[PDB]
């Protein structure tokens, strides 16, 4: 079955009413289960048969449907509700899941704390360097990050990794990895990592000395 | 408790044969419906195989004749014999008991299969010693960097698991060299820097690499 | 498609199938019973509870259902031939005298 | 241009099955006479198989029933399926189009087959940093040493191919350990020693080993 879930980026504030819609290509009657997969941890079964919530669940999740189109509802959006929910049909032999609807939480902005680490002496003497500038507790995952090489625009040499949204404080962490070899490290001594956040403030300037 | 340690597999060359094993707490494997889902990294879960309560086997189209399923009465251990593998089977495999209509479930934590051609190379552990520019009256941060490890997974522990507050492990990202990297940082009060000793522990299960690095502010 | 006769808007709960049995039925076997099916070792004393279930389950036939879930009466005619003389022959129409 | 990239094969255990592929620029494989010669290291070329313009196959005595030839209309790619191999088939294989009497030819660069029992082990790269005893007013030499690599071939490049003058790559010689070695040296003016950075690049195609070593006078 060509299972279809229509909301993939849906973001509501604390304590709101949202709805997920899983749609099928035939009559699956009522045999469609709703799953909840937290990051890393194994999926949980929330509404079996499309009309029965399993005991022990909190009592906010409700679902109702029949034949092709099914809907999933969330009655109270507690902060510890961030996950990806899947719809499964378990009686047609080609059991096909759905795409998932990654749910997130929305809140005000926060002032980020920026730290940067210098390369260690052992790695520098072993012919390679690693420069990492760290960004923590910022909103959102999307931000303007740039690098400056000889006062020229730099691209194709940077990488970033964003930590998954925290369940209780809803903060983000970012890291940028830069790698160079001994010949290029020994000839170039100014490096800077500058990021502009949504909160209007003075741009962050990071400076470090080699001796200390 | 229906808790499953379905833990078998780590990786082989293309064309190899791996053997998974599942396991079982309240029930017997041969009496209840069970199946094996397959979650590719960053993709929707897909259904590979399923067993019934009387030995009926059903497979998926992509695994017709390469995969086998088999049920073990003696020790639970629902077995899934992966054969005729390839370079696109890399996915996390979860053991799963499905009672068909009355509703309960077990999905066990599941195991990672990354089957490829490259060779296993140990992690490169580097010290993030905190710099002297940290805030005197604020809270300082320091962490442990692990570079060029293969394959997944890698776990970073601090103070042998005694410290969970402020732990931020960044997800692995693929470098140009085909080797993975991650960065782990923690936020701790500066008062415990000179009086509490912080040590990072990188873990590599496939190669049994046990590297412990002690970190001190400079 | 016996849709009209066997469909109850409420559902016709009198048509049922066996969800679970330990072994596949031998050819032409007939099996009729109400016995609890467990998952745990507990005998469970025949109650509806964890690892305790009623094996027959209804088809829930209801008219506003699709073609897939609609009653379909089945008649499996078989032909048995033994060494005893045959007694069920076929109209054998004729010609005028 | 009739240029051929007949590049397939690197090596297997004794009793394996390799599959060669040839390729084609001005012509179609199934219309012209083609054949496969075989050059053992340091020995005269020997003729293995030959195809005709209508599918006739002819083999050599030593490859009766172990080797197969096959022609692919769809993508050129004259295929030669090596089966039932052994430990004396090690030779360089050249794809070859022979127009029979009117005279033209294509012999493509050809591919190496070294089929053996040993395992692949990466090269050991060592720095030849030039000594201070080099002539002050003359021309100094410095180069990059690669030791204990397997199997062939290995290419050494300087300044990413920008420097060809004075390059001297010594042919590989078999050591007692079964691993190959080579030495590459170049001759450059001493005026560019402190102002031009010289880097050696060892290449191992079978294991995809990409090692770059930067060399500086001491």
């Amino acid at each position: 079955i060509r299972m279809t879930q229509s909301p993939a980026s849906l973001s509501a504030s604390i304590g709101d009413r949202v709805t997920i819609t899983c749609q099928a290509s035939q009559d699956i009657n009522k045999y469609l289960n709703w799953y909840q997969q937290k990051p890393g941890k194994a999926p949980r079964l929330l509404i079996y048969d499309a009309s029965n919530l399993e005991t022990g669940v909190p009592s906010r999740f409700s679902g109702s449907g029949s034949g092709t189109d099914f809907t999933f509802t969330i009655s109270s959006l507690q902060p510890e509700d961030i996950a990806t929910y899947y719809c499964q049909q378990y009686d047609n032999l080609p059991i096909t899941f759905g795409q998932g609807t990654r749910l997130e939480i929305k809140r005000t902005v926060a002032a980020p704390s920026v730290f940067i680490f210098p390369p260690s002496d052992e790695q520098l003497k072993s012919g390679t360097a690693s420069v990492v500038c760290l960004l923590n507790n910022f909103y959102p995952r999307e931000a303007k990050v740039q690098w400056k090489v000889d006062n020229a625009l730099q691209s194709g040499n940077s990488q970033e990794s964003v930590t998954e949204q925290d369940s209780k404080d809803s903060t983000y962490s970012l890291s940028s990895t830069l790698t160079l070899s001994k010949a290029d490290y020994e000839k170039h001594k100014v490096y800077a990592c500058e990021v502009t956040h949504q909160g209007l403030s003075s741009p962050v300037t990071k400076s470090f000395n080699r001796g200390e | 408790e229906v808790q499953l340690v379905e833990s078998g597999g780590d990786l082989v060359q293309p064309g190899g044969s791996l053997r998974l094993s599942c396991a079982a707490s309240g029930f017997i494997v041969s009496r209840n419906y069970m199946s094996w889902v397959r979650q590719a990294p960053g993709k929707g879960l897909e259904w590979v195989s399923s067993i019934y309560s009387g030995g009926s086997t059903f497979y998926a189209g992509s695994v017709k004749g390469r995969f086998t399923i088999s049920r073990d009465n003696s020790k639970n251990t629902l077995y899934l014999q992966m054969n005729s593998l390839r370079a696109e089977d890399t996915a996390i495999y979860y053991c799963a008991r499905d009672i068909p209509r009355h509703g309960g479930d077990s999905w066990g934590q599941g195991t990672l299969v990354t089957v490829s051609s490259a060779s296993t190379k140990g992690p490169s552990v580097f010290p993030l010693a905190p710099s002297s520019k940290s805030t005197s009256g604020g809270t300082a941060a320091l962490g442990c960097l692990v570079k060029d490890y293969f394959p997944e997974p890698v776990t970073v522990s601090w103070n042998s698991g005694a410290l969970t507050s402020g732990v931020h492990t960044f997800p692995a990202v693929l470098q140009s060299s085909g080797l993975y990297s991650l960065s782990s940082v923690v936020t701790v009060p500066s008062s415990s820097l000179g009086t509490q000793t912080y040590i990072c522990n990188v873990n590599h299960k496939p190669s049994n690499t046990k590297v412990d690095k002690k970190v001190e502010p400079k | 498609n016996s849709n009209k006769l066997d469909s109850k808007v409420g559902g016709n709960y009198n048509y049922r199938y066996r969800l679970f049995r330990k072994s596949n039925l031998k050819p032409f076997e007939r099996d009729i019973s109400t016995e609890i099916y467990q998952a745990g070792n507990k005998p469970c004393n025949g109650v509806a509870g964890v690892n305790c279930y009623f094996p027959l389950q209804s088809y829930g036939f209801r008219p506003t259902y699709g073609v897939g879930h609609q009653p379909y009466r089945v008649v499996v005619l078989s032909f048995e031939l033994l060494h005893a003389p045959a007694t069920v022959c076929g109209p054998k129409k004729s010609t005028n005298l």
